[PDB]
């Protein structure tokens, strides 16, 4: 079964400057700004763009060791990034995949908005405990504010 | 960016520690708002930090009894540690952190966990009978700290305010001194300002 | 939690020398080490972040290096104002943890103390207790011997001392010895002296007063 999740938040960073850092160069930043959450983001197969398979390795002590994601779309113009979690972590018998779309839109006051949609494809008709959803919301908040804090500490970075 | 602590300096055992920090000179969005304490036994200890989005992160040794809250509208964030014991007596720093470390700090507020009540100090003048020294003796107070300034902060050069010494009575005691020229003794006025916030005591003593 | 070890606990260097502090982590913190300075009575100030980089405003005479489990902080051309305790902090795994701190004391030539004595105030004698204070101002080294004498009696167990931290400018110490008595004991003697034996004094120096003459 498919179970749909949505969440919206804001950042003080402009949409373009945030998309360049939080999405395009997120492989570099996430182990650098939030090492307590992500140890490394290995790019197993691909050219960054669609079809790419990243290996996000986690520090030992977190509930999961790693996950492997697949890049589905990188919209450099409208600031969209749809990717799918396909292996590792919560994925297995009771969950097929987690498809995620992140869009960043600019706000008039110079900031930005993050629309975050989660699409959980459960095998059969199993439920999804909030612990997995709560872990994803906390993970998104942690990485967003870490890159945000990095972009505030270095006003030069990413133009 | 400015941070000012405000909270009780005396908390009785098993009751709840409560501290609040006011952010000014900068937006509530800038930092990871952080609580750090410093005790002689345990050194520098990370209590936790909160984003302006509400996401908290607590030290496992204290996550059992620590909640950190933020109110972005009043530009404030708070610390609440309940069931406090003597192992929680420390100087507590509210601070703002970037991803790389603590960038700006508060003044630090000294919390003493004790079963005892507050006693304000007794302030007595220290005076003699080319260089000359004057002083004040801040005696018999609890808990810590007290702050001493001379002539409403105008006299700063040559000031020595000593570490407080625990007397056998169980109360603290310290003295503050300053050296001046002997020539300006009869001309200029000298006054020490002793502030003991836990007892809500301010004593301007003239020498 | 990751446990940080700092070596040495204390080092004493003259101004102008190079200070080399060390930090060791029980596990690998890749490059996520920070160095803080805490001058006495103040909140710590960050000096090095992510083990080699330098936040804006920190002078170029501070630098850090290292990776994995061993990092070092280096201070070129020490100032007397550099007297403080320096801590290292890892941010690799929550909880972020500090080191026990390395205290940098500033070497100085010997300096003789200035000895002052203070009678008990009239306002205090009405309390029923007497505190006669002795001040040793702006001396070095730290060690000194305050001997209390009433009518040439060597006092014991009725006096406490407090010592300031090392001064940021001239790297000197200051000491106060407070001789606490009762009002009755104070009134039954006349001569109160403070004898100071210090390394900067060719011979011990005494300051005193007479009880009835103040
Ligand atoms: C993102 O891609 C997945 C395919 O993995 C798709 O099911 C989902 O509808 C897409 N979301 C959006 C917002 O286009």
């Amino acid at each position: 079964g498919v179970f749909n999740y949505e969440t919206e938040t804001t950042s003080v960073i402009p949409a373009a400057r945030l998309f360049k850092a939080f999405i395009l160069d997120g492989d570099n930043l996430f182990p650098k700004v939030a090492p307590q959450a992500i140890s490394s983001v290995e790019n197993i197969e691909g050219n960054g763009g669609p079809g790419t398979i990243k290996k996000i390795s986690f520090p030992e002590g977190l509930p999961f060791k790693y996950v492997k994601d697949r890049v589905d779309e990188v919209d450099h113009t409208n600031f969209k990034y749809n990717y799918s979690v396909i292996e590792g972590g919560p994925i297995g018998d009771t969950l097929e995949k987690i498809s995620n779309e992140i869009k960043i839109v600019a706000t008039p006051d110079g900031g930005s908005i993050l629309k975050i949609s989660n699409k959980y494809h459960t095998k059969g008709d199993h439920e999804v405990k909030a612990e997995q959803v709560k872990a994803s919301k906390e993970m998104g908040e942690t990485l967003l504010r870490a890159v945000e804090s990095y972009l505030l500490a270095h006003s030069d970075a990413y133009n | 960016v400015q941070l000012q602590e405000s909270g009780p300096g005396l908390v009785k055992p098993s009751e709840t520690l409560s501290l609040t920090c006011s952010v000014s000179g900068g937006s509530i969005t800038n930092y990871f708002w952080t609580w750090i304490r410093q005790s002689p036994g345990k050194g520098l200890e990370w209590i936790g930090y909160i984003y302006y989005s509400g996401g908290t992160n607590y030290n496992p040794s204290l996550k059992s009894r620590v909640t950190i809250s933020i109110d972005t509208s009043k530009n404030q964030f708070s610390l609440n540690m309940n069931s406090v014991t003597a192992a929680d007596t420390a100087v507590y720093y509210c601070a703002g952190s970037y991803y790389y470390g603590v960038d700006v700090w508060g003044q630090g507020t000294t919390v003493t966990v004790s079963s005892a009540s507050t006693k304000g100090p007794s302030v007595f003048p220290l005076a003699p009978c080319s260089t000359a020294a004057l002083g004040c003796l801040v005696k018999d107070y609890f808990p810590e700290p007290v702050t001493v300034s001379w002539n409403s902060g105008a006299l700063t050069s040559g000031v020595h305010t000593f570490p407080a010494v625990l007397q056998s009575s169980g109360l603290y005691s310290l003295s503050s001194v300053v050296t001046v020229p002997s020539s300006s003794l009869g001309t200029k006025t000298y006054t020490c300002n002793v502030d003991h916030k836990p007892s809500n005591t301010k004593v301007d003593k003239r020498v | 939690e990751i446990v940080l070890t700092q070596s040495p606990a204390t080092l004493s260097l003259s101004p102008g020398e190079r200070a080399t502090l060390s930090c060791r982590a029980s596990q690998s913190i890749k490059s996520f080490l920070a160095w803080y300075r805490q001058k006495p009575g103040q909140a710590p100030r960050l000096l090095i972040y992510d083990a080699s980089n330098r936040p804006t405003g920190i002078p170029a005479r501070f630098s850090g290096s290292g990776s994995g489990t061993d990092f070092t902080l280096t201070i070129n051309s020490l100032e007397s104002e550099d007297f403080a305790v320096y801590f290292c902090q890892q941010r690799n795994n929550w909880p972020f943890t500090f080191g026990p701190g390395t205290k940098v004391d500033i070497k100085r030539t010997v300096a003789a103390p200035s000895v002052f004595i203070f009678p008990p105030s009239d306002e205090q004698l009405k309390s029923g207790t007497a505190s006669v204070v002795c001040l040793l101002n702006n001396f070095y080294p730290r060690e000194a011997k305050v001997q209390w004498k009433v009518d040439n009696a060597l006092q014991s167990g009725n006096s406490q001392e407090s010592v300031t931290e090392q001064d940021s400018k001239d790297s000197t110490y200051s000491l106060s010895s407070t001789l606490t008595l009762s009002k009755a004991d104070y009134e039954k003697h006349k001569v109160y002296a403070c004898e100071v034996t210090h390394q900067g004094l060719s011979s011990p120096v005494t300051k005193s007063f007479n009880r009835g003459e103040c």
